[PDB]
């Protein structure tokens, strides 16, 4: 009942651009209770009590995390447009940390090719559209800090403060052609104009490197632990190369 | 005469200072069409 | 004749305000749609005459 | 039906055809016919 | 064991109880009519214009922005756009009424364009058996309400014979799935095909 509640709150704010003050604080109250119910869910499961392990699996957790995965791939791709949403984004990602740390412990201590691990992967292929969006979001802001340190950007900085113009940065990331087509203008809207002569790639490379660290950590722990438990599966081989 | 001691109260529930409130006007008309017997027997088929 | 008369006036003053019709807010012109459908217009002419 | 017949009076006992591969004494479906 | 998006389904009501359904003419007589399938042993029922597919199932808050600006399995309290299979157009409620009784009830029809002010149908459970938010088990008694006119699609009885209408009166229905995800290049029921071997015709009294 929390999931379709707050996803209904997302559709109300799908239209307009920014989130005001009272809508922000009602959304912070919305997940600080959801952080508690995940923390209390994983303590029924933390000791390997198989009497609870194969009882959550037949319950309705599977569509519960699916609806939570739908708002996670849309909120962080909308809350990354303004510098005054960041402390909410600083506390949305750790909620997503605190739901996969449950999801680690659900499949722990099992056999190599088990059924819990077999029903662990069908959510990943049922939500295959919007697990890509979080997987892309961990790529744009990790490829950037290697591009911005390369020697190609020194052939584009001319200002003494490093304020690369937006008209020059568009050809810059088009030159080092590791990116894609439509992604490089989404990165334009994630910067700040300040009369359009400034993007200030000092802060823009590491504004998101800090808070997205440990949530980006344990998703590698998922896709490893699913791989070397259930091998020879085609759909998991269609994930980790992204 | 039982309705005239009910519908007078609803008249003060969706109207203040000559302006019609909107958060209450929507919710009252959902209810009294979910049960059509709140309308009289002339509204069902006289 | 006072019950049906005092039924209509609350259906009257629950009709949405006119400046919520210039904005096409889908409730405010579907509440009017149901409210226009219940009592026809010509029957209102018979009472007032 | 041994000819075609009116659909308003075509009984099961009147007409009931059936696909087989020979004539021996005899949810979603299984994928048999190609 | 459940219902499913992109399934050919068929409406069924039962009311002198029988087994009824909803077929539509298409390209002329867009007002929907009713047909009985309780008598399959002596007569075939023409059910080939009675099959409906499922396209969208989304929540009643989600579609407002859709009116402003692939397998999602369906739950109660959702909203459903369902289309006619043969005639290709969508089912909808209407504005006028041929009730001839001032019974304050519109009558369903079909619509070409999917500009969905009125061609959406929401789902509702029968009693305290199930409730809001649970999934839709196969073969269940539902209640369908229009989003626009907010009426129930119900079976009319008192007006001589029986037909469908759109009023404030509850009426159970059914889903009864007839198709699913078929396989590559096989044969199923209800289709249309040829009979080569140079074929198997009939003439242009033509028996």
């Amino acid at each position: 009942r929390l999931q379709e509640s707050i996803s209904d709150f997302y559709w109300y704010y799908s239209g307009k651009d920014v989130i005001e003050e009272q809508g922000k604080r009602n959304f912070s109250k919305a997940m600080s209770v959801a952080k508690q119910v995940f923390n209390s869910l994983t303590e029924y499961i933390q000791g390997p009590c198989t009497g609870n392990q194969q009882s959550l699996a037949h319950s309705r957790l599977w569509d519960a995390v699916v609806g939570f995965l739908h708002v996670f791939a849309h909120m962080m791709m909308k809350l990354a447009q303004d510098s005054s949403q960041i402390e909410l984004l600083k506390e949305l990602l750790d909620l997503q940390k605190d739901m996969v740390v449950m999801l680690l412990s659900l499949l722990e201590g099992n056999v190599v090719n088990g059924m819990i691990a077999r029903q662990m992967v069908d959510m990943l292929v049922e939500s295959s559209s919007n697990v890509e969006m979080i997987l892309k979001f961990f790529d744009m802001f990790l490829k950037l800090k290697d591009i911005v340190g390369s020697e190609a950007f020194q052939d584009y900085v001319t200002d003494p403060r490093g304020l690369i113009s937006k008209k020059d940065f568009q050809k810059a990331m088009d030159s080092q052609k590791q990116f894609t087509g439509p992604e490089i203008q989404f990165l334009l809207s994630c910067s700040e104009a300040d009369e359009n002569e400034m993007i200030n790639f000092e802060e823009f490379a590491n504004r998101f490197q800090e808070p997205a660290r440990d949530i980006g950590f344990n998703v590698a722990v998922l896709l490893t632990n699913l791989s070397e438990h259930v091998p020879h599966d085609p759909r998991l081989r269609n994930f980790l190369e992204l | 005469c039982g309705g005239e001691r009910y519908l007078d109260f609803l008249r003060f529930a969706v109207f203040v200072n000559g302006e019609s409130v909107e958060e209450n006007a929507n919710v009252v008309v959902r209810l009294l069409i979910r049960k059509p017997e709140c309308f009289g027997p002339a509204l069902r088929g006289s | 004749m006072s019950f049906y008369a005092a039924l209509i006036d609350l259906l009257g003053r629950c009709a949405p305000e006119m400046h919520l019709i210039q904005a096409g807010k889908g409730e405010a012109l579907r509440i009017r749609a149901i409210l226009r459908s219940l009592v026809p217009l010509d029957d209102l002419v018979g009472i007032i005459s | 039906a041994l000819v075609v017949v009116d659909a308003c009076k075509a009984h099961t006992k009147a007409t009931s055809f059936c696909f087989r591969v020979s004539k021996e004494k005899l949810g979603m479906g299984p994928p048999e016919i190609k | 064991q459940f219902l499913r998006t992109d399934d050919e389904v068929v409406l069924q009501c039962s009311a002198e109880q029988l087994k009824l359904c909803l077929a539509a003419e298409g390209f002329g007589n867009r007002l929907c009519f009713l047909e009985p399938t309780s008598n399959a042993q002596n007569v075939p029922p023409d059910l080939a214009i009675c099959c409906f597919t499922l396209e969208q199932s989304l929540s009643v808050r989600a579609l407002q922005e859709m009116l402003a600006n692939g397998h999602r399995t369906l739950l109660y309290g959702h909203a459903i756009l369902l289309r006619h299979a043969h005639s290709r157009m969508y089912l909808s409620c209407l504005t006028t009424s041929r009730s001839m009784t001032d019974k304050l009830a519109f009558d369903v029809g079909l619509q070409e364009d999917a500009t969905g002010e009125a061609c959406w149908w929401t789902m509702h459970p029968a009693s305290k058996q199930r409730s809001e938010g649970e999934k839709v088990r196969v073969g269940d008694d539902l209640i369908l309400v229009s989003v626009s006119s907010e009426r129930y699609l119900h079976l009319s009885t008192a007006s001589g014979e029986l037909q469908v209408d759109a009023s404030f009166m509850q009426t159970l229905w059914n889903m009864n799935p007839i198709c699913s995800c078929c396989e590559e290049g096989y044969v199923t029921g209800g289709h249309v095909l040829r009979l080569f071997h140079e074929c198997l015709t009939i003439s242009a009294q033509r028996r």
